[PDB]
DNA sequence: AGGACAGCGTGTCAGCAATA
RNA sequence: UGCUGA
């Protein structure tokens, strides 16, 4: 007669169970029929960090299926713009043509994909509606004003290294209005595309189309969008007297804060969230009996890091909206019968 | 040959930290401190720069 | 000497495997991933599990220990005619903590003879099988249950001496009847059915077995020189 | 619809030494009957200890009003008077009944083996009160500590 | 005879050498001819196609052609094939005329193929050389052919965008295939009388038992054995939603309701047993009209493998009466036993061998497929298998 | 392949959202079944994973020189201490989530960094399909090789298995119809393949040895059968065949 | 192994010549690898490998 | 709208409305698993399970077997609606939290 | 050598000695072996080929 | 044992496959070749 | 008729270069 | 003939 409703207990030789006991018929009384108000009451989002290119909200009180749906949407279904075709007029570089096209596909563009649309199948030409064109034209020459020196930038250098700065947007249609001068640009100005020696030249036109990270990774808008369940650490016994420090070393260092309540030293669990699961207490043989570390049941921690095309919060919003769009597409196709 | 533009496992963009990495190593910084000062946290990205062999500098030495 | 030497060394290995492999492992079988892989028949063996932990064993090339040089030493590191079992290919190292150079050498000798033997063995087996298949190829069971060759020569008057091709005689062994009895309703419905059981007439064969039983009842010793006179 | 009811007390927590993860095999022994019970119980849900009593019942229906069970599980059933005076309910089938070994003796004792998915139980005792059982018969094992 | 005379030079080989040797003319061009309508490619593991099927990578399927006769009941689907063309998949490279022959459709104007889609049924009928059509029969062979089971017939499951022929892992031990670069040949019968024999005789479920000693040949391997042994162990409990989605993911049932079971534990929390998942997967596969089987046997994992702690003397207990070493299936419901390699495996008298005896070879193949899928879903969803250094330590 | 003899073909390209992600956000790029270790005993791969993960973590570069780490100073101890000094766990196992169900797997997985080589053997260089093509002139059989259509020798070992199954017609269809099936003529009365003759242009066959033109009838036979009758005649031997 | 076979293309005119685009140097390598600089000619790439049974397509030597 | 990028329903043996298999095209484990979680909350369904037919293809099969009365197409169309309601609520809550944090950080 | 099939017995080994023998003896072959049945393009006399079908009129 | 089984080929292949794959007497393929292929009056042991 | 001996034999499986 | 793959 003992219920544990909220944690995923764990030892070393394996974890105890894979359930969450929050579904219909999963208890004598604790049965579920998807009370929507109970959800709307027990759900809360807490946004910890939000630099540019980072977010770490909490998303407390949701199941693993919905959290995983959100994570898989950001990685593979939120749309981005990226180079699909490369027209090479001349290329006397050491970097091949196919390898140059590949390298150009993996460069992130700062166009927002919500103002564009998908190219129809076999729309090779493209129009202001679905495409953005950029041009890289660079040639390397020796600089006339150079002494007998060997630094590659000083001599043998007008364009020794071709960067993303060298790529220039060719406004395709009326896109010069709508897009102000600096808005459509590659996100990073320092990505090394190639290297040149005097007499070598690159000249090409790149076409960027819309697409999702599912049919090619180049179109994916986040470095990673993973999540982790909130750890839980409980001191079953008061640790003290120089075993507190050994305890504080078997964890990521901020988790167990050793206070000094009396002349003796007491270890306390200051911040369970910092913990990385390393299970190094389980090697102690005397303190594996003192601490129980498990996971909180439906308390997640998310971390979204965008490449630079869209801000992270906008990414999460568009992910939730893409899931809603899936649901609505299937609802309206069902209503079609 | 040349620095990969994006880390293969994650997709993080590491093609702009090659010259910065080389500059922090010329200043006396260890490869660990250097990879930290560039923002490469998870070791999948750290291996992308730590173990890169720049062979574009040896091919760019035979005649035009 | 080679044989009576791969014996004191084998006493120590038994003592060495028993010390570590059953219960000297950090994690045991329900929760060990190597055990529960060799122990459920997934992949591997307890001799692979050992030889990864606590002993590699006694190397044997041609059923004998590694050969000696022309001066009486088995390897340039060992004195000539050295008594230690280590000098004869007794490897006490494991793949967990690797094996030293001299043991590496003997292990390579063994692993290489294995491949040579594989090649030669297959070369001989192919020819043996070709010859066999080229002589016994025309023997088919006929409509009178007799195994005859291409020209009609009777090789056997009943295939296995009773008929009964092999794959179907697996459950006709005893000790498999308590299964046929338990699953009787499924077996009759699924295959024979009530139709065949009642379209069967056993009198001619049943009377023959009664006669055989009566005879064997009157003659317990069937090698007793029966005769009228 | 009861086939057996008694008050046991745990004597051994796991004598054989085979140890499974969340399951514990209790060796109990009845009171006032001197019947024996071997019982695999899921102890992650229902912790049990030594020197612990519990009222144990075996049934063929949970309704305790005659109506048979339909063999279908509905967590939505509207008849909610099914036995709930019991904390741990299981549901298995008897797969072996074997009269005791002793010949030339009365030895009219029976051992009934029940399987509860994978958690086996064995009830051994005077046959007089193990007649309700029969191989391939579905039964519920209700339990309630004291 | 080139070597009758040993003192002459400029002597090329005579007729004794044209006829008599391994190169020869009998052991080559006589017993070992070269064959048309055959493919060879590296084989890859599939596991999501049924055990009686081969995956064809849409590059053989568009070249391998079966020459089917045009009749009133097929002239419709043949018409779509001649319209689809030589390069779209349900298509056809040619159509043979009644008296003439070989008017090729390989043109890609798409209009003359329609000009000839008519005039089908317009003596021996026109024959359309159709492509492989996802139900065809193919003979597959691995080259050291040492037994009858090294050639078996498979059912042409067409897969798009690959150049590899995908085969189930139950059919590995039969061929000795190892997925380390393992080229294999696929032959395409062209007679409609060799198809009947590929279906009836050479089929890959009549080949369940090796002809050497009658013991089973097909069976599950590797992590389908560590998955099934860790799920059928005594302490594995599943909630309603992991119980389901583990039954339906092994079944993927297409015909009829999935018949489920009752929780073993009904009270503190309704919970299932993992042996119940295998049970409920076993009562759905067995054919509807037939009744579930009873089976009693032993497991490969000895009942001594579980003895952690010294065994104490229980006065009246035969420890083996209630052990995970004895497998007891009672009316299709696993009641005891781990179900390791001894079943699901290449060992005789197990669950799949008895399934193959009572209910036939197609039902044993179905059981193998469904059990593979179930044991994969288990390790991929809720559990995981690895081999670190703290289990060899 | 790895640097330890663990070769293996590439069987799938697993989507990046279906891969088991770790609690650090990472996601492997190679999945290696753990069943190649027990029978092959390549314990050097399990040490290279930990050494390479420790290297990538600390920016170091460890040496894998043989015979540098004894029983007293072990390699696993050394690299597990390195890992535990980076916040990871001694035994090199980090716990993953399931990229398909989204649940933390019950077992903690062994992940690390290992050095893969790509071998020169590609399916693009070892794949062949032949239908019809260069028929060798001497025997009227498919030519072979991979550069032309290239057929697959059937062989003397394989016909034996095909007849064990008792599929005579499959073995008939394959050999006769996919190989040398010819339609020759015979002097039925005198049983000689060589005797039947065609008039210079009706073109009615007439026997050279006996002047009868209505005896000739067709018989299905191979070309190597005809080639063998020719070769046997190249020695004055006669093959007299009985037509029915 | 497909690796970096040489530095002088445009000059060799061999028959076949397999080249790997972006080789890396092993993070774990014997010290002798550094005596004969073998990083002038790299042979493979570092990969994040997990030893897990997860797919159903990586069994029996497949990856 | 789209005749086959969307739904194809196969009523079971006997076209039992209470046992349906929906084929959803262009869907992977994301929608499959979230929708199966949302349909399991309905006490009127006795079996819900999804599965991907084959890796090469892009489509999932849901299987809904409801109780005696309802036609098993209401459980599907209600799980869809509840999932979309949950997504809308999560979106509202997340945007409100982001706004509140932006204000708290821009003030200080 | 104690075999009634010249076409067999020459598909095995020493094919020219077994041909010289069969030739200086006028040895006759009945086309009943698998080898003699695959040399002249017949259907083997076992398994599936062991009977006729005789469509009745 | 259905009529037409061709059991001699099965016996051939069943003696072959195990050998092809796999103390004062002879062992292995030497002994099998002494017995079947040579039928010698002189055996080594 | 005790030998001496000369005499035939086979040998899993497919690719590429290249060259007689 | 030197290689290479199972
Ligand atoms: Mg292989
Ligand atoms: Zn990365
Ligand atoms: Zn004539």
């Amino acid at each position: 007669v003992e219920e544990m409703r909220s944690r995923v207990v764990l030892g070393e030789f394996g974890v105890r169970n894979v359930h969450t006991t929050d579904f219909p018929g999963n208890y004598s009384g604790y049965d579920d029929a998807w009370d929507q108000d109970r959800f709307e009451k027990n759900f809360r989002v807490d946004v910890v960090h939000m630099d540019e290119n980072s977010l770490e909200f909490d998303m407390v009180g949701i199941d693993a299926a919905i959290a995983n749906a959100f994570r898989r949407i950001l990685l593979a279904e939120v749309p981005t713009m990226a180079v699909e075709k490369v027209l090479v007029y001349n290329n006397t570089s050491i970097v091949q043509d196919e390898i140059l096209a590949h390298r150009l596909g993996l460069i992130p563009i700062h166009a927002d994909p919500r103002l564009f649309e998908y190219r129809n199948q076999g729309d090779e030409e493209g129009t202001e509606i679905d495409t953005l064109q950029f041009r890289l034209q660079v040639r390397c020459t020796r600089n006339p004003h150079a002494a007998k020196d060997s630094s590659d930038p000083n001599e043998l250098y007008v364009n020794h290294k071709v960067y993303t700065r060298h790529m220039t947007w060719i406004p395709l249609g009326n896109q010069a209005d709508l897009f102000p001068e600096g808005t459509i640009r590659p996100v990073h100005d320092d990505i090394l595309i190639a290297q040149l020696r005097p007499g070598q030249e690159i000249d090409l036109l790149m076409h960027c189309v819309k697409g999702i990270g599912k049919d090619h990774a180049k179109f994916s808008p986040v470095a990673t969008a993973s999540y982790r369940l909130l750890p839980d650490i409980t001191l079953l016994e008061p640790v003290e007297g120089e075993a507190a420090e050994e305890l504080s070393r078997c964890f990521s260092p901020g988790v167990i804060e050793v206070q000094e309540v009396q002349g003796k030293k007491v270890a306390r669990v200051a911040n369970p969230r910092l913990d990385t699961f390393s299970r190094e207490i389980f090697r102690n043989e005397k303190l594996k009996k003192v601490v129980r570390l498990a996971r909180v049941r439906d308390h997640y921690i998310f971390s979204v890091e965008s490449t630079g095309v869209l801000p992270p919060d906008v990414l999460v919003s568009e992910a939730i909206k893409v899931l809603m769009g899936k649901c609505r597409r299937f609802l309206d196709e069902l209503d079609a019968v | 040959m040349i620095i990969p533009v994006r880390c293969f496992t994650c997709g993080k963009i590491v093609g702009n930290k090659w010259e910065a990495y080389l500059g922090l190593l010329q200043a006396e910084y260890t490869e660990g401190d250097a990879l930290d000062a560039l923002g490469l946290k998870r070791y999948c990205c750290r291996r992308m720069l730590l173990a890169h062999v720049d062979l574009i500098e040896k091919l760019l030495n035979y005649a035009p | 000497i080679d044989l009576k030497f791969k014996e004191e060394v084998n006493h120590y290995s038994n003592e060495i495997n028993k010390a570590c492999m059953p219960f000297g492992l950090h994690r045991q079988f329900p929760e060990n991933s190597l055990q529960m892989m060799v122990q459920s028949g997934a992949k591997g063996s307890t001799v692979n599990t050992m030889q990864i932990s606590c002993l590699l064993g006694q190397i044997e090339l041609e059923g004998r220990r590694p050969p000696l040089m022309a001066s009486g030493k088995s390897l340039p590191c060992f004195e000539p005619y050295e008594f230690t079992p280590r000098a004869g290919g007794f490897v006490t190292g494991r793949f967990l903590t690797g094996i030293k150079p001299p043991e590496f050498f003997f292990h390579c000798m063994a692993g290489r003879e294995g491949l040579v033997d594989t090649a030669v063995k297959t070369s001989r087996s192919g020819y043996l099988q070709r010859c066999i298949i080229k002589h016994l190829e025309g023997l088919v069971v006929q409509y009178d249950l007799t195994v005859r060759d291409s020209d009609g020569s009777v090789v056997q008057f009943l295939y296995g001496e009773d008929g009964l091709d092999i794959p179907k005689t697996q459950f006709l062994q005893p000790k498999q009847f308590p299964f046929l009895a338990s699953n009787y309703e499924v077996i009759m419905k699924s295959q024979h059915l009530h139709e065949v059981l009642s379209r069967a007439d056993p009198k001619k064969a049943l009377h023959h077995f009664r006669a055989i039983k009566k005879w064997q009842s009157k003659h317990p010793n069937t090698l007793l020189r029966r005769g009228a006179f | 619809g009861i086939l057996f009811e008694d008050i046991f007390d745990v004597k051994d927590i796991d004598p054989e030494g085979k140890k499974f993860d969340r399951v514990s095999r209790l060796h109990c022994e009845s009171e006032s009957f001197k019947m024996d019970l071997i019982l695999d119980v899921n102890i992650q849900i229902y912790p049990v200890d030594l020197g612990d009593k519990f009222r144990l019942v075996i049934a063929s229906t949970l309704y305790e009003d005659g109506t048979l069970d339909d063999g279908e599980y509905n967590p939505t059933d509207d008849r909610p008077s099914r036995a709930d005076q019991f904390e741990y309910v299981m549901y298995g089938k008897v797969y072996r009944i074997e009269g005791d070994e002793t010949s030339t003796e009365a030895a009219t004792r029976l051992s009934a083996y029940v399987s509860y998915g994978g958690l086996l139980m064995r009830l051994q005792g005077d046959a007089n009160n193990l007649h309700g059982f029969e191989v391939d018969s579905r039964v519920y094992l209700l339990m309630k500590k004291l | 005879d080139s070597e009758m005379d040993k003192l002459m030079m400029d002597k090329y080989p005579g007729i004794r050498q044209i006829l008599e040797k391994k190169e020869g003319l009998f052991r080559k061009h006589m017993m070992g001819k070269r064959v048309d309508y055959a493919a060879r490619s590296v084989i890859c593991p599939d596991m999501y196609i049924n055990t009686n099927e081969i995956g064809i990578p849409m590059v053989f399927a568009t070249k391998l052609t079966y020459p089917q006769p045009v009749t009133p009941w097929n002239v419709q689907e043949l018409r779509q094939a001649v319209i689809n063309g030589p390069n779209v998949h349900p298509g056809a490279s040619m159509v043979i005329n009644e008296d003439g022959s070989r008017t090729a459709l390989s043109a890609v104007d798409m209009t003359q193929r329609e000009a000839v889609a008519k005039q089908l049924l317009t003596q021996g009928t026109k024959i359309v050389c159709r492509h492989v059509k996802n139900g065809d029969i193919l003979l597959l062979n691995r080259q050291p052919t040492l037994h009858r089971p090294s050639i078996q017939a498979h059912r042409a499951r067409i897969l798009p965008e690959e150049k590899v022929l995908r085969l189930h892992y139950a059919n590995c031990k039969a061929y000795n295939a190892d997925f380390d670069g393992d080229e294999m040949n696929a032959h395409f019968p062209q007679s409609e009388l060799g198809r009947a024999e590929a279906y009836v005789l050479a089929c890959t479920d009549q080949q369940y038992l090796v002809p050497k000693d009658g013991q089973p040949l097909a069976g599950l391997i590797q992590d389908h054995m560590v998955s099934g042994a860790s799920m059928t162990t005594r302490g594995c409990f599943f909630t309603r939603e992991h119980y389901m989605e583990l039954v339906y993911r092994g079944l993927t049932d297409k015909v009829g309701r999935v018949k489920l079971l009752s929780p073993s534990i009904l009270k503190p929390f309704p919970l299932w047993t993992g042996k119940q998942v295998v049970s409920t997967l076993l009562i759905n596969i067995i054919p509807e009209d037939h009744i579930p089987l009873n089976l009693s046997g032993k497991a490969k994992i000895t009942g001594k493998a579980w003895v952690k702690e010294t065994p104490r003397s229980v006065p009246g207990f035969n420890p083996d009466s209630m052990c995970e070493s004895q497998v007891i299936i009672r009316e299709g419901e696993l009641l005891c036993g781990v179900l390791d390699k001894a079943h699901y495996g290449s060992s005789a008298y197990g669950l799949v061998h008895c399934c193959y005896e009572i209910y036939g070879g197609e039902t044993s193949g179905k059981v193998l497929t469904c059990l593979a899928r179930l044991f994969t879903a288990y390790l991929q969803l809720y559990r995981g298998f690895t081999l670190g250094v703290e289990d060899i330590l | 392949a790895s640097r330890h003899g663990q070769k293996g073909i590439l069987s799938r390209l697993w989507p990046a959202e279906d891969m088991p992600f770790t609690e650090s956000g990472m996601v492997p790029d190679i999945l290696f079944n753990p069943h190649g270790f027990p029978s092959r005993m390549t314990i050097g791969m399990l040490i290279e994973s930990m050494a390479g993960k420790s290297a990538a973590l600390h920016g170091l570069c460890h040496d894998a020189t043989p015979f540098i780490f004894s029983e007293e100073n072990s390699a696993l101890e050394y690299f597990g201490e390195m890992l535990k000094a980076a916040g990871y766990n001694f035994y090199g196992t980090e716990r993953l989530y399931s990229g398909i169900s989204g649940l933390e797997l019950e077992a903690d997985i062994f992940i690390g960094v290992v050095y893969y080589q790509r071998l020169r053997h590609m399916v693009s260089d070892k794949f062949q399909v032949r239908t019809t093509g260069a028929r060798d002139r001497v025997t009227n059989q498919p030519i072979g090789g991979r550069n032309v259509q290239g057929g697959i020798r059937f062989g003397e070992m394989e016909r034996d298995a095909l007849l064990a199954h008792g599929t005579s017609f499959l073995l008939h269809d394959r050999l006769f119809n996919c190989s040398d099936r010819s339609v020759a003529h015979v002097c039925v009365k005198c049983g000689s393949l060589l005797s039947p003759l065609l008039e210079k242009p009706n073109r009615k066959y007439n026997c050279t040895l006996c002047s009868r033109s209505d005896t000739i009838d067709t018989v299905s036979v191979p070309y190597v059968f005809r080639y063998f009758v020719a070769e046997l005649a190249a020695m004055n031997i006669k093959v007299k065949l009985d037509v029915v | 192994t497909m690796g970096f076979p040489l530095l002088t293309y445009q000059d060799r005119s061999d028959n076949k010549l397999y080249r790997l685009q972006t080789p890396q140097s092993p993070l774990v390598r014997p010290s002798m690898y550094d005596y004969y600089d073998m990083d002038n000619y790299p042979i493979g790439t570092n990969a994040i490998v997990a030893v897990i049974s997860y797919t159903g397509y990586d069994m029996e030597d497949a990856m | 709208g789209e005749r086959k990028t969307a739904l194809e329903m196969v009523q079971a043996a006997g076209t039992d409305r209470h046992c349906v298999t929906f084929v959803l095209h262009e869907e992977d484990h994301t929608l499959g698993n979230s929708l199966r979680y949302m349909i399991m909350k309905n006490p009127e369904v006795e079996f819900c399970g999804y599965t991907t037919t084959h890796p090469s293809e892009s489509k999932i099969n849901l299987r809904i077997q409801t109780r005696g009365t309802l036609p098993a197409v209401e459980p599907f169309q209600r799980g869809l609606n509840e999932l979309m309601n949950v997504c809308q609520h999560v979106l509202d809550k997340f945007e409100a939290s982001i706004k509140d944090y932006k204000d708290q950080k821009a003030s200080r | 050598r104690s075999n009634s099939s010249p076409l067999q017995q020459m598909t095995f080994e020493t094919s020219f000695q077994f041909l010289k023998q069969a030739t200086m003896l006028g040895s006759h072959d009945e086309l009943r072996s698998p080898s003699a049945c695959l040399v002249v393009g017949k259907v083997v006399r076992g398994g599936t080929g062991l009977f006729e079908l005789k469509q009745p009129l | 044992c259905e009529p037409g089984e061709a059991v001699g080929l099965l016996a051939a292949q069943s003696i072959g496959e195990p050998s092809t794959q796999m103390m004062n007497v002879t062992l292995g393929i030497p002994r099998l070749r002494e017995i079947l292929m040579v039928a010698s009056a002189n055996i080594k042991t």
